[PDB]
């Protein structure tokens, strides 16, 4: 239930979410 | 002291890049939260604060400690109105990735964000101002573009619109400075 960035609340871990 | 950036619409996420890349010394990032695991080698305060209990987080959040928090991988993240202020208080810009709803929720700490909307004129606006996207990837961002404003258009600082990115970009610059004071 998130979709985000570098500079969202995702921080470090965005990138891992768009999988 | 240092107003925060909410950058939304198309091609925003370039935005928040390039002026990182361009003005390092005028811009920076906070620290989100998370209660995941510190792995191997990351940080408490670089990387993320992390929070130990999954419960002192929702009691942080609930108390409006945070302008964004949410669930990811059965874990939990926020951007703390701390963090971001500790950001401003330094003179920088903080860039944010949040919902148009932070911007409320950032205003009432008294932190006064710049909520700067790129409004796509069309699908081949978007087209024109992004060119690493497909007709369909545009059509979708177009409808997200128009939702957007459809709902929070008072919340927006300023709208900007043109015909290539480089034009946007130049706008946004302007309007940044100029809100600046």
């Amino acid at each position: 239930e998130l979709e985000g960035g570098p500079y969202s609340p995702l921080g470090k871990d965005y990138r891992k979410a768009e999988g | 002291y240092a107003r925060p950036i909410i950058i939304l619409g198309p091609t925003k996420d370039r935005a928040n890049d390039d002026l990182l890349s361009e003005f390092p010394d005028k811009f920076g990032s906070c620290v989100p939260h998370t209660t995941r695991p510190k792995r191997e080698y990351e940080i408490d305060g670089r990387d993320y604060h992390f929070v130990s209990s999954r419960e002192k987080m929702e009691k942080d959040i609930q108390a409006h400690k945070f302008i964004e928090a949410g669930q990811y991988n059965s874990h939990l993240y926020g951007t703390s109105v701390q963090s971001v202020r500790e950001v401003a208080e330094q003179g920088k810009h903080c860039i944010l990735d949040v919902s148009a709803n932070a911007v409320r929720r950032l205003q009432a700490a008294h932190l006064h964000p710049i909520a700067i909307f790129i409004r796509p004129r069309s699908l081949e606006n978007v087209l024109e101002i992004n060119k690493r996207i497909t007709e369909e990837q545009a059509r979708k961002a177009f409808d997200r573009a128009t939702k957007l404003e459809q709902e929070f258009t008072e919340c927006f600082s300023a709208i900007v619109e043109g015909d290539s990115f480089e034009e946007i970009y130049h706008k946004v610059k302007r309007v940044i400075e100029d809100l600046s004071g």
